[PDB]
Order: C-alpha cells, then structure tokens, then sequence
C-alpha cells in the first residue's frame, strides 16, 4: 500500500538542515563584531562554512580511531569604521564530524549517535487552579526560547503580579513596564485591565521611577536604584537579542495563541505581546478562554542534532567572541589581522565536548539493526533542558492521549526510565519545528479515496475532527461499513458513522514502532508483555547466518534497509566481479558498475569500474563486541537497480531482517527442565551450528615510561615455557590467527622493579641458592581465564604506530580475539512476545518425543500460556508457522486482522493448515479434533499420551546477556583502597555485598556467628583476613576477629569534626576507666 | 452558575448557527431568511481624514492591509543625495541644491516625533579654530532651558572668540 518514507531520515534531516542553513543564519548572524569603539568593525560574509574535507576514509577513521570530522572556513569582509579597509580574510574555524552512513557520526574511531530530545516549547502557557476551597486562580507562563521567564496569576484579590522566576517578583502593576498614559493596557484591552480597572492601588508611580525601584526596591536588592539602573536591567533581560530568544516557534506559536500580528521574524518580545498575554490571563478571569495542557504532545517540541548542536555551537561563539572582543579590539590598528585575532578553540571545545560527552552522544550500540533504528529514532525526554528522572515524576510519564500516532506506546526501558524514553511511532516525523506531522488519509462523505498519498498534516491531535481509527471494516471501493465507527475526538473516541468523518489512519498499525509493530499476531497480546517483546527483540545476537523468520510480518524488509548494514545497490548495474570482498560490479566497469554507467553521477564515479566498489567488511567487533559481516549474496552478471541491496549485515538475511530462527517446538510439561521457566532443547539444535555466534575482543595494553623507566614488551620475560616465550612473538605479542586459551600470554612485557626494600629472609634464600635474583616485573598479559578463540589481531600504536596513547606511553597494543559460541545451558533466549527463558539439559537428541513423522522436536516450552503475559498470540503463530513449516512456505501478516466479525486469524490459520494436510496428505499436519495436536512419541521409550499436544514452528531468539557476562567468584583478591573491602566491582575479582536487608535474614535466622564473621574476616579485620586466611591453610579452625576497619575510620571522621570519642573499657575491681587504638 | 427552575429539561434548537467576527458588520436581522450564503454580514469599518490614504497596500500579505493616512508628503526638495558606507554607513548628506548639506539626523524611514531629530547641517562658519574663550558681543538665545542644545538662535551678527589653546592637567607643580 504506502510508502515508508525512510524511516531514519529523522536525522539525516535535521543534519542537513543546520547545514545546509541551520547555522549559516545564526551565524552570520553573529558575524558583525567591531572595535570596543564603532570604529574598528570585525564582521564576515556569514554565508559559507566553505568546508575542506573528510581526511579520511570513514574506515580510517575507525582504524585512526580518530574523529571522522571536517573543517570549516569562513570567508570574512572589509574591517573597520576607522579606514574603512578590508584587511580581509576567511577563517575555517573547526572540524565538524560530517555524519556517517547510518545517519549518525564516529569520532575518536569509536560510532555514537546522538539520540534527540523532547520539549515543550517556547511560547506562553495558562495554568489555572483551585485553593483547599474553590478559590480558583489562574496563572500565566512565558517561555523564551532562550532567557528568562515571566509569570502572573490572580490571588484572591483579583490582582496581580509580573512574577519572573517561579515567584521572584509580584507587582500589582502587572503590565506597566516600558508603557506610559496607562491606556494602552486600561482600554486598548477593551476587557478587564485588573478587573476593568487598577489595583486597588492603582498607584501609577512610574514617572521618573519608571523602570526604577520596581527593579530594585523589590527586585535586585541593595544599590542606590537607579532609573537608569532598573532600565538597563530590563532590557537586557529581554531585550538584546544578545539573549532573549523567542523561538520560531516562539513566535509562532505566540501569534498562533494570540493571534498576535508580529510575524516580523521578531525573534524577541514586545510589549503588545505582554499585554496581549495579560489579557487573556484576565479574559479569563472572566472566563473567556482555555488554560494550557502542555501534556498535550503538540505543544511540546523534540530537537535534534541539527540545533541541539547548533546553538550549542552559538554558545562556543560568545565565548570566542569576547576573546576576540579585545584581543581583537582593544589593541592597535595594524598588527589586527583577519587572522590573529580569531581563534577556533572555543568553538572546537564546544563541540569537541558536546559530542565528546553530553548525555546524548550516546554510544551506538549495534547490537543488530534493528537495535539500531529503533536506538536512532529514539527520542528522549530527559537530558540538559528537559528533566530528571526526580524533579518529574508521574503524570508526566503517560500515554498523553496526543501521543497517539506518534509515539509508540509499547515501548519503553524501565527502570525509572520508564516512560521517560519513547521511541517514534512509525509514521511519524515532524515539522520544521519540530512537532510531529502525522500522516493520515482525507475520508470525503466519510470515505477516503485511497489515491490520495496519505495526508501529511496533523502535527498535533487536535486536527479536531473525525479521524479514523485505521482499522476499519472497509467496504470495497471507499465505503466505510459499519454506521458504528469509532473515532477519536477531541481525545476522544466516538461512535460515528460513515459519512460525517473526515480522517482515517493510513494503517491500523502506525502508533507503534520497532520490534512493537512487527509482533507476527499482536493484536492478540497484552500489551505490556508486547513490550517485553520489544526489547527482547532488541537484544538478539546476530548469528553465522540468522534465517528470516517464517512468519513476519511484512514489515521488515524495510528495516533491514535502512539499518545500514547492509549494502544497497547504490544504483545500478548488472554485476560482474564479486568476491567476497567485495563486488567489483562495481570498480571493474561492466553491466553493473556500468548500468552504474546508465546515468552517472554528479560528481561520483560517473561511469567506469566504479568505487562502487564497495568493500565489504568481515567480522568487525561490535558496541557489544559481537561480529558483522557482509557476504557478496548476490550472483555474477545481473541486474541490480539502486535501493537494491548487496551484501548482508549481521544478522539479515535475504536482505532483510531475522533475527533469529525457527525451531519445532512443542508444548508440554518436561519434567524438571522446562517444570517452569526453563527451556529444552535437543542436541542437533546447536549441532547443525543454529543458534552460535560469535564474539569478539578489545584487549589493549601498553607502556609507558615509568620515571623508573620503560617497562617492556619483550619477547623475553623471566619464567616462561609454553603458553610464555612459546606462542610470543619477537616483541613477546602473538601471531595472527593461534589458538589462545586462559592463561597463556597476550602481550608479555616486564618493568623497571628493582628492589630497594626487602625481607632478610629473601636473602638468605637467595644465599642458600644465593640466586641473584632478578629485578623486573612481568606484567605480561595473559589471556584471563573462560576465553578461547582464535586471534584475530593487533593493533600497535607507539610514536611510528599512530602514537594514539597517553602522554608518555609508548606503545599502545590491541589485541582482538574472537570466539565461536555455542549455545549452552544458561542463556537467556527468547521468542518475540516476552518469553523469557533459561536453558537447563540438552537432551541427546534420541531421547526427545520427536514426531509422528519421527522428526525430532526441539524446544519444548511450557503448555499453559496467555497467562499474564496475556501472549495467546503466540501460539497462533506457532501453529501457523507449522502449516508454512509443512507447507514449506513463509507468509508476512499484519497485526488487527480487522475487517471480519469473527478473529480472522483463526480461519486463516486453520485453513492454511487444513489446506496444509492434503498437498502432503501427511495428514497429521492438521487435526480439526483437537486444532494442530499431535501425536508424540517419546524418545526415551516410545509412547504418546491422553491428551494430543500442540506443535509449531516458532521462532527464537537468543539474547545477549549470556552466562559468561555474569558469573563471578572470588576466594579473595584486590581489597579497596581506602576501606579495604574487598573491590567488589563486577569484572574483576568483586565480592557480593551483604547489606541491611541481607543482613536482617542473618541475625533473624538462629546460630549467627557467621554473621560477625562475615562481617569482618572476610571484609575487614584486615591482619584478620590474613592471617585466617592462613588458619585454615595451616589445617585447624581460625582465631578470634577483631574490630573491623571501617569502624576505626568511623571514628577517625567524626573524630576529626569536634569529638572526644572514648571508646573504652571500665575493667579492675577498680574498675578501671582507660580508652585505646 | 445557578440550576434550572427547578430542573427539568434544557435544549438547542436547530436554525444554523453563525460564528460572526467583531468585523462583521451585519446586513440580516430576525426573522430575515437570507439564503445559502445570502447576502450577509458586511463590514463597513471606518477611519477618518489623516492625509494620503496609500492605499493600505491591497495586497501586502495574502491580503493584509496597512490603511494609513499617511500625510506629511513633504517636499524637501533639493536634498541632495551624498551619500555612503566609507568607514560609515550612509548618509543622505541631503546636501541640497544650494549645498546646505541636511544630514541624517532622522536618517531615511525612521519614525521619530515631538522634537523629532531630522537633519544636520555644516557649516565651518562661526566654528572657532582651536578652544578659546567667546567674548563675544551680542546675539540673542536665552538660557531657554537650552542654552544648551535645542537653540533658537535669534540674532547674531554677533559672535567674537579668542579662540586658544588649552592644555589642563592635575598633577604636582612638579615640572615645567
């Protein structure tokens, strides 16, 4: 039916935009600098970021780890208003990461994207409301886009206040700042100025006190006010552009609220705005007019890159500016070049910074393409501007009744997060300002006639109208059917008829996003277990060649494209040379390469053996340290088309998306394995390599000048033999491509120890053997312990070698190591509707209740299903994919199966099975007697049972979070610094903390020693963890504790902060009062 | 906001229903079917005499009037134009036929009144050389508030200087 517009483009377009202007106006807006006097003037031809180019291949980059980025000149004008003399010159001011393929930047080799945030936006607002009586106020509200605020309200006089932040000021003279003869706010309001008239005290002092006390003797406390003073405060304060922005919107929507007339570009205030404000405020004193629900996602405003970055950059400007202000100025009228006087750095911070760190540069996280689309249309509420997860709590995290159609509602993190991170709906995108236009179809005599290309307008819900839910009984040729069709209106749904409605959705699957509206039977789900789904499907590792699934729902092949990772048929040609490295169809010059010869591009490889040709990369670690990997898929001579794809990413498969795969699964109730939240499965499952994956490996180490010394990378180490001085190179590094296994040696280098500081007992044991010892530590680097896998390989960096380290290392090494994976007890792995589950035994694969036809089955979850997951939906498919399965054929579907009184889902399914019997006449595909049941036997002896169980084809999914990544132990190890306890963090030796609560199952339990132990000798006493530690290796008990450390800090603190703490004994028959250690 | 009589039922009635702007003048009363969009409301709005009507640009938006009087067409003719960016900006030095030379004190399209600024002549004459003292003799221009800046300067053939140097500096009696 439709065309989906791309779905990433949200931020290719907003890149584009800055660039293509998004900057250029602020910046030459920011062009005309000038002497501290008028007469020296600094301004430039802001009209050309004149950018020399990328130095590098992307891939370079990568490999540089450097920073894919541009520069970026400026042409400047004519100085100065003394001689009016050029002395002109350009400047680039900074490199810019000019974006990547998929739409996002790398910068230090590294790949983040920057996520983009969610607002409310500029313009003024209303909020009204009660006392503990029903004394019901209002308020108002103003919001720059940048600078400060305005508020005002009605307390319980009916009068009022021109309060500024939250309540920094109130003043009866709410509209009587820069405006004289009174009327202009007495009449020209032509309503209630102050309830038709004036404070009470009306006063009117503003004469020569005008802008004066008003914004000192209640503002800005302390001085000898000046009318002056109170002046030129305000007008900074709104005024100079310098720092009022309004907003386009701020504007426009003002003017839209009030109609104001200033369309003016006024990027800044006036008065007849404030007033205008004040007026409605009062209008509805009296009641003439809406408060504001900001809730409502159309008043509420997303931003991305394109300014998020670029008034950033405005504020590296200021900051350069004033360096320039005198640098430039203040000095004489010669030395001032176009040239020494400007100098990028701010600006280079400002960015380098901002994506160096904000809280949006996230890090990519290329899991698997779809991690990917849903990670870049995802938009967030939180960040610099928006919240905190504290400062907002609730009603601010829900399904305002606007988001529909734009913000999928399935779909969230939790944690806090919930609801505090959406993603976009599918259709959705948004205006120039940045709300969301939501795509629609004009129903005429309540009937769309289809041809229209959709509708795109409805940036907000309130297009007002009757607007159909996009799930419609539709009559053949337009006609809606039922009289009875619901629809929103005014956030609210209706019952409506046919005629009298104006709107329908493109698609009763819209409001949705990734991985929510691809669910093969939705509609048939809770949602929020459709939620688990989601992210599940977020997470599922890309495996050797993840198949597409069996039954899909359509919507992917899309998704799958626009990923980028994959690689598309630039344009055109007929393929000729294709290794797997690449398709040279493509810089060989035939068919392909040369319809990529057609038509020829503007500036590109217009006809010939074209770099086109792409490469095609192979096994490059991932966010998640997982491989990717694009195989030429396509054959040799033929005939591609552009947007057509080549080679395949990760996890996609015929060029398009699969996560995962599909296995013959049963339902029964397993003894033990699968008794409940676990998950069979046969041998063969992983045997025919299904469900492995790869993983791969950073590992770096360097050196580093010790002001003992270097400290080296030698092929030589002390105490070595096999798995050291063996599988090492002349350096002591590894060859590409062996075998490594626990313990044995990355990168082996040593350091200047010496000695300096010994025990006797060292030296007599040398004496005995009076070995000279040696001197060096060794800190080689070894492989830790439950890795594997081949190497890929290394990476040096020393002065030579790039000299990408700290200052003063000397050689920086990776190493990269990559692992197959099977699949193995214990890893999370799950279907696409939250059904999370552990695997527990392998069952050989002779012992599982294969088939009638004796196929073996192979997974075999849990029967009893739709329970609160509320996933019913899962099993049809099963079953459906079975008939496909038998049938041998995949079918896309689509969620809210409408258009038919009964579940239509159903009869499909069953009759597909039905049907599926008899073109095998297999016969036990399908039993109409218990639906899609099944004989089974088992392997173990032989037998069936009383009640047939159900089988299907389903298709799974195995998660990330794998065993490996959590498992842990520790007899002992590294302690903390400065609390010695044991360094409990997760990579590295920690230790399980016991807290309060953990605590308080110990001492309400009965013997507790363990407890006190437990508490010290395995955290603190520290001569008592030793020497324990010792006891037992002696081969006896251990001795008694003593007092744990963190107490003695605890005194220290309080100790150091006016204490006289006496902890102490009170022993003789005299008593004896001491105090201690 | 008060109950029924005593409640009981409350309505519409059908009989289309207008949704009639402050300019909307209306030409239909009660009880006057007027048809499908019969001729209606009109809006003779009003202004009043003022002094060129330049025809509120029909127009200047979609439509979008700006209805003015405008009205002081005045003839400064002869103003001549000399007038640039050099390490300035512009300035209609209005230098006039006669070479009076009226520069911009409003500059062009500003709106200024009471007192407005809007022109600035030259003149080297009656200027004085170098500082000094004006002992002069007697034109006429009152302390006028402005004896100062805003002169009415009545009547001069009258005005004698000493025109010095002048070179006033604290510091010790310290050196020459």
């Amino acid at each position: 039916a439709f065309l989906l517009p791309d779905l990433i483009e949200i931020q290719r377009s907003s890149f584009r935009w800055f660039l293509e202007e998004g900057l250029i106006e602020e910046l030459n807006s920011f062009s005309p600098i000038t002497d501290y006097t008028g007469k020296l003037e600094l301004h430039f031809l802001g009209h050309n970021y004149k950018l020399k180019e990328p130095k590098y291949s992307v891939e370079e980059a990568k490999r540089r780890d450097s920073t894919y980025a541009v520069q970026m000149y400026v042409p400047t004008r004519l100085l100065n208003k003394e001689t009016g003399d050029i002395k002109e010159q350009e400047v680039f001011i900074g490199d810019l990461p000019l974006m990547t393929d998929r739409g996002t930047f790398i910068i230090n080799g590294a790949e983040r994207v920057i996520v983009n945030q969610i607002v409310r936006s500029p313009g003024v607002y209303y909020k009204s409301e009660i006392d503990k009586n029903g004394r019901r106020t209002y308020s108002a509200s103003l919001i720059p886009n940048r600078g400060a605020w305005l508020k005002f309200e009605t307390d319980r006089n009916d009068l009022v206040w021109v309060r500024i932040d939250k309540t920094r000021k109130l003043s009866a003279q709410v509209l009587l700042k820069a405006l004289g003869l009174s009327d202009n706010e007495i009449f020209d309001a032509l309503r209630h100025p102050e309830y038709f008239q004036k404070t009470i005290e009306k006063e009117g002092q503003f004469s020569e006190e005008e802008a004066l006390m008003e914004l000192y003797r209640k503002l800005r406390p302390g001085e000898p006010p000046t009318v002056l003073g109170g002046q030129q405060l305000l007008d900074s304060r709104f005024f100079d552009p310098k720092r009022y922005d309004l907003g386009r919107v701020g504007r426009y929507k003002l003017n839209k609220k009030l109609r104001l007339s200033v369309p003016d570009t006024v990027r800044v205030l006036t008065s007849g705005d404030i007033l205008a404000a004040v007026d409605y405020l009062i209008n509805l004193e009296y009641d003439i007019g809406s408060i504001d629900d900001i809730d409502h996602l159309g008043n509420r405003r997303v931003r991305s890159v394109g300014e998020l970055l670029q008034n950033q950059v405005r504020v590296g400007l200021n900051r350069l500016e004033r360096i320039i202000r005198e640098r430039m100025t203040v000095s004489d009228a010669e030395v001032l070049t176009p040239a020494s006087l400007v100098n990028p750095k701010p600006l280079v911070a400002a960015i380098k910074e901002f994506f160096g760190s904000s809280q949006l540069s996230q890090f990519m996280d290329q899991t698997n393409p779809l991690a990917e689309l849903t990670h870049k249309r995802r938009l967030s509420a939180l960040g610099p501007g928006g919240l905190t997860r504290e400062r907002a709590g609730f009603a601010v995290r829900d399904i305002h009744p606007s988001h529909y159609g734009r913000i999928c509602p399935i779909e969230t993190p939790e944690g806090p997060n919930a609801g505090l991170i959406g993603s976009l709906a599918t259709h959705a995108r948004v205006n120039q300002y940045g709300f969301l236009e939501t795509p629609f179809r004009p129903v005429e005599n309540g009937r769309v006639r289809f041809d229209q290309p959709a509708a795109y307008m409805t940036a907000d819900e309130e297009d007002d109208l009757r607007v159909a839910p996009g799930d419609i009984p539709v009559d053949e040729n337009g006609y809606i059917i039922g009289p009875q069709v619901p629809v929103r209106y005014r956030q609210e749904f209706s019952t409506t008829t046919p005629e009298q409605v104006d709107y329908v959705a493109v698609s009763p699957v819209q409001i949705v996003s990734v991985a929510t509206s691809m669910i093969p039977f939705l509609e048939h789900d809770d949602a929020n277990r459709a939620l688990m789904g989601s992210n599940m499907q977020r997470q599922a590792v890309p495996l050797l060649k993840p198949e597409r699934p069996l039954v899909g729902t359509g919507l992917e092949a899309q998704g799958a494209r626009d990923s980028g990772m994959v690689i598309v048929s630039r344009t055109d040609g007929d393929v000729v040379y294709v290794d797997a490295t690449e398709i040279r169809v493509r810089v060989s010059g035939q068919l392909p390469t040369a319809s990529g010869k057609s038509t020829d591009n503007g500036q590109l490889t217009s006809q010939k053996g074209q770099e086109i040709r792409y490469t095609v990369s192979k096994y490059q670690r991932s966010n998640q340290d997982t491989c990717l990997n694009q195989k030429p898929l396509v054959r040799i001579g033929e005939r591609v088309v552009a947007g057509q794809v080549l080679a395949d990413g990760s996890s996609t498969e015929g060029g398009e998306l699969a996560l995962g795969q599909n296995i013959v699964v049963a339902y029964m109730p397993w003894e033990g394995y699968n008794y409940e939240d676990a998950i069979l499965i046969s041998e063969r499952l992983v045997q025919d390599d299904i469900y492995t994956s790869i993983h791969i490996e950073k590992y770096e180490i360097e050196a580093r000048q010790t002001k003992l010394g270097p400290e080296e990378i030698t092929r030589e180490i002390p105490n070595v033999g096999e798995d050291a001085l063996r599988q090492l190179d002349e350096q002591g590094i590894i060859r590409i491509g062996a075998w490594v296994e626990a313990g044995d040696i990355l990168v082996g280098k040593v350091t200047p120890k010496g000695e300096s500081d010994q025990p006797p007992e060292e030296k007599l044991l040398r004496a005995i053997f009076g070995e000279k010892a040696r001197d060096v530590r060794d800190n080689s680097l070894r492989v830790p312990n439950g890795e594997k896998g081949r190497v890929v390989d290394v990476r040096l960096f020393t002065r030579e070698q790039g000299d990408e380290l700290p200052p003063g290392a000397n050689m920086v090494v990776r190493v990269y190591v990559a692992q197959k994976r099977k699949i193995q007890v214990g890893d999370k792995m799950a279907g696409r509707h939250g059904n999370k589950g552990i695997i527990s035994r392998i069952l050989p694969i002779e012992d599982m209740p294969y088939l009638p036809d004796g196929s073996p089955v192979d997974i075999v979850l849990n029967p009893l299903g739709v329970p609160s997951r509320m996933n019913v939906g899962q099993v049809f498919e099963c079953l459906l994919g079975w008939a496909g399965h038998t049938l041998g054929v995949r079918f896309k579907i689509t969620p809210f199966d409408e258009m038919y009184g009964e579940e239509s889902s159903r009869r499909i399914v069953h009759g597909k099975l039905q049907e599926a019997r008899d073109e095998t006449g297999k016969d036990w595909v399908y039993n109409p007697d218990d639906p899609g049941k099944i004989m089974v036997y088992d392997g173990r002896t032989g037998e069936a049972f009383d009640r047939p169980v159900t089988i299907g084809v389903a298709y799974m999914l195995k998660l990330v979070h794998l065993v490996d990544d959590k498992i842990h132990a520790r007899s002992t190890g590294p302690y903390s610094l400065v609390t010695q306890q044991p360094l409990g963090g997760k990579a590295q030796q920690g230790g399980q903390r016991f807290g309060e609560m953990e605590v308080w199952a110990l001492e309400a339990f009965g013997a507790a020693y363990t407890l006190q132990e437990l508490l010290t000798v395995k955290s603190d006493d520290m001569q008592g963890r030793n020497e324990a530690l010792n006891a037992i290796v002696k081969g006896k008990a251990i001795p008694r504790p003593g007092t744990p450390e963190s107490f003695k800090v605890l005194m220290r603190e309080l100790q150091s902060l006016g204490l006289d703490i006496a902890v102490h004994k009170v022993e003789t028959q005299a008593d004896g009062s001491s105090l201690d250690v | 906001t008060t109950t029924a009589a005593r409640g009981g039922l409350i309505w519409i009635l059908s009989g289309e229903v207008y949704n009639l702007p402050p300019g909307a003048e209306l030409v239909v009363k009660n009880g006057d079917r007027v048809e499908t969009n019969g001729v209606l409301a009109e809006t003779k709005l009003t202004t009043i005499h003022g002094g060129v009507v330049r025809l509120p640009e029909a127009t200047p938006g979609k439509s979008t009037r700006e209805i003015e009087i405008i009205t002081a067409s005045v003839v400064l003719d002869q103003a001549t134009v000399t007038v640039q960016s050099s390490q300035g900006r512009n300035n209609y030095l209005i230098t006039t036929g006669n070479n009076q030379v009226f520069n911009l004190r409003a500059t062009p399209g500003t709106k200024v009144q009471n007192g407005q600024v809007v022109a600035e002549l030259i003149d080297d004459r009656y200027r004085t050389t170098t500082g000094g003292f004006l002992k002069f003799a007697g034109v006429e221009v009152q302390k006028k508030g402005k004896a100062k800046l805003g002169y009415e300067v009545v009547q001069g053939g009258t005005l004698l200087w000493i025109p010095e140097e002048t070179h006033e500096v604290n510091k010790d009696i310290s050196l020459l």
